[PDB]
DNA sequence: CAGGATGTATGCACGTGACCCGTGCCTGGAGACTAGGGAGTAATCCCCTTGGCGGTTAAAACGCGGGGGACAGCGCGTACGTGCGTTTAAGCGGTGCTAGAGCTGTCTACGACCAATTGAGCGG
DNA sequence: CCGCTCAATTGGTCGTAGACAGCTCTAGCACCGCTTAAACGCACGTACGCGCTGTCCCCCGCGTTTTAACCGCCAAGGGGATTACTCCCTAGTCTCCAGGCACGGGTCACGTGCATACATCCTG
């Protein structure tokens, strides 16, 4: 029995040997040379050893904005597309080799500096803002960009692509066809000053988050619609309900004012039974 | 003083080149098509010399970090449909932006989500088009086979009650023969999406905990929350844990809570969490409270959340 | 309420002590002495008043204290 | 109703000291006696069954509970004092 | 006046002849008191209960002394110090 | 008839016998287990009440209380023994000094 | 032939679950599974013993927590409990 | 499905509840019982087997022997409160010693 | 079967006192080792003996070492 | 030639460290005889209730030789004693 | 720098010791269902603990004196530790035999359970 | 001592836990041959245990003063103990099938032996 079981051993090991040889026949490397590797050297080299086209093609030419990668120890761009030179007016050459923070306007690159840093591209490192860039051909020195990506591994950096989102709202949806309209959510504290506020009311509203963050609605909202508006405020504090305020107008970046329309509530935390925030939801009209 | 350790290190160093040889089988096997595990050494390397084989052979005759970096900031997804409008393939990016699954979609025809008025835009631009490919030229490559176009397209949702509701996008794309002939496109939504719901987990399961006062402010948050929400316990602690919550689930949650007071212990209801990424991620949690012992009043609440599917939270 | 340790009085440990046929008694005793018996009390009473929280009651009865010092590995008699 | 041994408890004193009597204090002790040693036997006893894969409890396990449980001396007239109370008790 | 430990005999003798409790009744039931408020307020304790933990606080301690005293008498020593206790209880189990 | 009386024992073979029904000691109790338990129940009775009543003799007391009950089986080495852990209410000790202490 | 029970597939399952690069010796397995019986016989018959002070007659979840917070450390006992109590509300739930 | 599963426990909830209805600890045993149990069970065996790994790696070992159980339960004070009086085959000790012994 | 005490050798109790951290060893206590190792071992075998007995048994079994020990508050892992 | 002591730490940082079986194996066998025969005569054992035997008692002479160890430091002494195994015995109650 | 001689380390093959997968498989877990006893609950009572009031008093707190005990320091010698050679009996690896452990199947005497009777035990 | 049960005991019926007879193989008991690490006995050196002297300061004994403890009384009412009804929880029953377990075959980790080349070193 002790004899069997030796000489199954054996057979291991031969079957071992046999496929360690037959590994080496598939490394180019192996086969070329001449002596008996050795079992440790034959599987390194093995490992070492061991359409994407056509997709790339297809994303490219659906590509807008522009792709760049920015160092998170210094703000130092790594690189960046040749559509830049599209938006920022900007040539590669310019700016490889440049901090970002040259581009960046300075009320933006605190932002930046706390987005690059760190907390089947992950959704953890995964950061999304908005910033303003310098342009090339100049207010209007800088454009406001919308910067999504994700952090990467020696030198950290954030690889994202920044677009530049027209203020003006392109195709309206046709009466015939139900389509969703752009929306974003912001929440107020009781006085109406922003305690919350999102990227899509920074391009809907042009104003960047810091600049909405801190301030009051009623410094936006129109006199017109504020008395209205003021109403559904006083009104909605009362309750847990939504309320939906009428068509109103509210003050953007750039000094115009835009068509808006919003469903209110007051949040009660039900812990304590207090109001945490006023929630809104906001629609263009 | 008196010389040791002589046979330790001989016997070291015959254990450190098995561990040697150990290493490299795991990273030959690592890498095999077709991996399971409780395989033999030897069935390792039969496997390893048919994939090199395989490898080879694939690679002579022959990206998504970018894709996918690519498709977010555009908001769009790739969809593949049949000259009769079937769709054969779309990309999971198409759940976070119109709500439907990779299931919802593959082998349903396209205008079953495309406006009655607006069919015929679509059945014209499969149907005019017709190539027939030499040997040396993709397809792909063909300025004949790539077409531009646009249409509204329907969206899904979890509450069926909903009024149906379509979005604009742009389908910019080329057509290719498969062994009848598909267009496929990148589809982007003309409507931009600054903020997305995550659909689905990148792995089967994952969990974080953490503790909350009797206000519901965070009292702790573990390790394995930031790398799930994308925020570090210090930027979390103190504050209340309903500013992560998205408003339709905030009233929800408040519910799900008054029954957690009333009993102690439950489960939550499907509610979405904002990451410091801005993606609305999916989750469920359950709960407990832990009580004073001098009298046995609530202290705090320990909370244990799942991240859980589009497909799961629609399911129940 | 608090500091009723204190009201185990240098003379009380004495007898205590006399009992156990010591006929001298360092001065650190005293405060040593306070410590192992709260430690003492602390180890019943936990567990008298766990006995008397899983019967649901408020008024803790000898009954208690026997089975917390019977699991303790000391046995009382004469107390039911 | 509440049951104690004090009735049996006394009968036994007066066997062996019929000039004495006994306090409710030491009768307390008794009685705690007598349930402790009850515990212990009763709880060896089912041990040394559990053991053994038995369901039933004898004489057998009490006599080895005895054995193991008390001092030699006892142990030897505890068990004599079983052997005879169980013969005379299946004879009449 | 005698000369000291003739008056420690004899209170050994005394207290070891007694049999009646040695601490005071009521400083041990604040003391009870204090300690059980830790675990649950609002508590009630019956007086036999009182009795119970008192007879059992002053059997393991006087049993804790004879050790002790065994200690410091092994150290060819008569007073008792804090380390002979310790020892003793370290040995014990605690 | 009572079967303590069979047995020719004072204490309660019936009550003996529901308690080891009780307690889920076992399935089954043999009908032979309580008589033998009896017999040594108030056999250990008899050997400590016979004790204490000769203490309560040497004090010269014609009732037994706890301290009788605490010397008498302190005393005994195999009741000290088999009682060791025990503690006595108003038991007191056992009058026992340590030589090294007394005056010389 | 006969076939006997044991914790070894449990064992093994958890450590996988915590430390999966390593395993287990036939001695330390053997071990574990005294160790797993002695703790549910001081758990059992200490829920035993509280039904029989309660003149109940039948265990439950109580019984066992006050079992478990008697005869564990107090920072192993919260943990248990904490434990027991998820178990059951998952179970108890589905 | 198994009861273990419905827990997400790990450990044999049927087994438990057949041994806890057996051995005579009580006429009825509550349904949720061998589920609160098994969870304690898996908890204690958990806590043992992370530190018994640590010990391993502690000491370039894969694999956990009887001296990691003692080693990990000596120097963890609840479970060495726990198992205090508990000895281990082949377990070994703490290299404890004494300051008065070592060279100085 | 006699003298097998003196199997358990002068070394061999060395080298048990080593582990227990004894650094110097006086010449009684070897005998006296013997002596409380035989009380000891003897109280485990008679009830080691004393289960086997009742289980009407001619071999000792490792079960009846761990019961013996058991009940003795010496519990121990690894033999069932 | 070694200093006195540093031998003995030697061997104890030596035997601490092992987990092997210090005493002889086949007279610990024979011992156990010597003693069985007492009981009874003719009588048989398994292999492994020996170990289990041999185990017990090796940890209970190394926990009373530690015990025996801290006695005689107390005592301000290195060398043990029978005076300082017998207080240590008398201790624990055995 | 060369060649022959000696040792370290690399590399492999070797079988044993430890270990796991597969196949069989059956036992015991889970599911469905019911019966009726246990537990939960409401409604009541009234015994015991809580709490205070007041006085008497031993017991506890505090202070001082001075002898006794704890302790450090010093010296003595010897019982012990350390090293060595000699010896032996413990380990190890066998062989050889069967008493006893352990499981299988039969059957009984046994205790559980219930209806009936009675007189030892409990309240006052 | 007096009154009144219903706990204790009788005498059945019933199902089965254990005793018993029997067989099957396991592990222990008994013995030998060989290896050599552990065990024994003896020689030599001194660190450690012990006794002793001599400070010096700590505690004990005693007295006196002051404080809270005991003891006794009281009332308030809360909580434990009790009895009465509902119902739902799990033991008990029957069934099905797969998860955990044992046995066989095969595989991996280990040291240990060995071949082999390289490190190195002695002298020309």
């Amino acid at each position: 029995a002790r004899e069997a079981h030796s000489q199954i051993e054996k057979r291991r090991r031969d079957k071992m040997n046999s496929f360690i040889d037959e590994l080496a026949s598939l490394v180019p490397t192996c086969n070329a040379m001449s002596r008996k590797l050795d079992k440790l050297t034959v599987l390194r080299m093995a490992v070492q050893h061991m359409s994407d086209d056509e997709l790339k093609h297809l994303i490219l030419r659906a590509a807008d904005g522009f792709l760049f990668v920015v160092g998170c120890d210094r703000g130092k761009i790594l690189f960046v597309s040749e559509s830049v030179f599209k938006i920022l007016n900007y040539s590669q050459n310019d700016l490889i080799g440049q901090s970002l923070f040259d581009y960046l306007h300075p009320k933006d690159i605190a932002k930046v500096k706390e987005q690059l840093s760190s907390s089947r591209l992950c959704s953890g490192a995964r950061r999304s803002f908005f910033c303003r860039m310098k342009c090339n051909r100049p207010r209007k020195s800088f454009c406001t960009i919308h910067s999504t990506g994700y952090l990467k591994s020696n030198l950290s950096c954030l690889v994202a692509i920044g677009r530049l989102h027209s203020h003006m709202v392109p195709q309206p949806a046709n009466g015939e066809i139900r389509v969703k309209s752009m929306e974003y959510v912001s929440r107020h504290a009781i006085d109406g000053k922003f305690v919350f506020v999102d990227q899509r009311a920074t391009a809907i509203l042009a104003y960047l988050p810091q600049e909405l963050l801190g301030t009051s609605c009623y410094e936006y909202f129109h006199q017109d619609d504020i008395g209205h508006l003021a109403e559904c405020h006083r009104q909605v504090l009362q309750t847990r309900e939504k309320i939906t305020t009428n068509c109103y107008k509210f003050k953007i970046k750039d000094g115009s004012f835009i068509t808006l329309r919003s469903r209110w509530f007051s949040f009660m935390n039900p812990w304590t039974k207090e109001v945490e925030y006023i929630v809104s939801t906001n629609t263009v009209v | 003083d008196k010389d040791k350790a002589k046979r330790v290190s001989r016997n070291k160093s015959e254990k450190k080149r098995r561990d040697q040889f150990n290493v490299l089988i795991k990273e030959l096997g690592s890498m095999l098509p077709g991996n399971a595990r409780k395989m033999d050494k030897s069935t390792v390397l039969q496997k390893s010399i048919d994939f090199l084989r395989k490898h080879k052979e694939t690679t002579a005759q022959s990206n998504e970090e970018f894709t996918q970096l690519m498709l977010e900031a555009l908001d769009g997804f790739f969809l593949a449909i049949m000259t009769d409008g079937s769709i054969i393939y779309v990309s999971e990016s198409v759940t976070s932006l119109l709500e439907h699954l990779p299931s919802d979609l593959v082998d349903q025809s396209i205008f079953n989500f495309i406006p009655e008025g607006e069919h015929s835009e679509v059945y014209k631009i499969l149907s005019t088009h017709l190539l027939e490919s030499d040997s040396l030229t993709p397809e792909y490559l063909k300025s004949k086979n790539q077409l531009e176009f646009c249409c509204h397209m329907l969206r899904g949702t979890i509450d069926p009650k909903e009024p149906s509701t379509y979005e604009y996008v742009r389908f910019i794309g080329n057509f290719k023969s498969l062994t009848r002939v598909c267009f496929v496109a990148t589809v982007r939504l003309a409507t931009p999406q600054f903020i997305k719901e995550m659909c689905t987990v990148e792995e089967p399961n994952e969990e974080f905990t953490s503790r909350h006062s009797l206000e519901w402010k965070f009292l702790f948050l573990d390790h394995r929350a930031p790398p799930i929400i994308g925020y570090l316990p210090f930027e979390v602690l103190g504050t209340s844990g309903y500013d992560y919550y998205h408003v339709d689930d905030l009233e929800n949650l408040a519910k799900c809570h008054e029954h957690l007071m009333q009993y102690g212990k439950g489960k939550s209801c499907y509610y979405r969490f904002l990451t410091k990424g801005q993606q609305w991620i999916w989750l469920q949690t359950h709960y407990y409270i832990t009580y004073h012992q001098w009298n046995s009043r609530p202290e705090f609440i320990v909370c244990t959340h799942t991240v859980v599917s589009y497909a799961e939270v629609r399911a129940e | 309420l608090r500091d009723n340790i204190q009201g185990i009085t240098k003379p009380a440990i004495r007898r205590l002590a006399r009992r156990g046929g010591v006929k001298r008694i360092s001065g650190l005793i005293y405060e040593e002495t306070r410590g192992v018996l709260k430690v003492f009390l602390e180890n019943v009473i936990r567990d008298a008043v766990t006995y008397t929280e899983h019967a649901k009651r408020k008024t803790v009865t000898a009954m208690d204290v026997v089975y917390a010092l019977k699991r303790q590995g000391r046995t009382l008699y004469g107390f039911g | 109703r509440k049951e104690s041994y004090s009735i049996y408890v006394y009968k036994v004193l007066k066997q062996v000291h019929p000039d004495t009597g006994i306090s409710s204090k030491a009768m307390g002790i008794m009685n705690s006696f007598v349930n402790d040693i009850f515990e212990r036997i009763a709880g060896e006893a089912s041990r040394l069954a559990h053991y053994n894969k038995r369901s039933t409890i004898t004489s057998r396990e009490i006599q080895t509970a005895v054995r193991l449980l008390l001092p030699g001396e006892l142990a030897k007239h505890a068990v004599s004092e079983g052997t005879k109370a169980v013969t005379k008790y299946t004879s009449a | 006046r005698y000369r000291p430990g003739t008056v420690a005999l004899r209170e050994i003798r005394r207290y070891q002849k007694s049999t009646e409790l040695l601490i005071r009744k009521l400083p041990f039931q604040r003391l009870v008191r204090e300690i059980a408020q830790d675990f649950k307020t609002d508590l009630r304790f019956q007086s036999s209960a009182v009795m119970a933990l008192q007879e059992a606080c002053e059997a393991y301690l006087v049993g804790l002394f004879e050790d002790t005293n065994l200690c410091a008498i092994h150290a060819k020593r008569v007073t008792i110090m804090p380390k002979d206790i310790q020892l003793a209880r370290r040995i014990r189990g605690e | 008839k009572t079967r303590s009386s069979r047995a020719g024992l004072q204490f309660p073979v019936g009550r003996v016998h529901r308690l080891l029904r009780k307690g889920n000691y076992s399935e089954r109790v043999g009908a032979g287990a309580p008589v033998y338990l009896a017999a040594v129940l108030e056999y250990l009775t008899a050997e400590i009440l016979e004790l204490a009543g000769n203490a309560a003799r040497d004090n010269k007391k014609t009732r037994i209380i706890p301290r009788h009950l605490q010397l008498a089986i302190r005393n005994d080495e195999e009741l000290n023994k088999l009682l060791g852990r025990v503690t006595i209410a108003q038991g007191g000790v056992l009058p026992n000094i340590q030589a090294v202490l007394l005056p010389k």
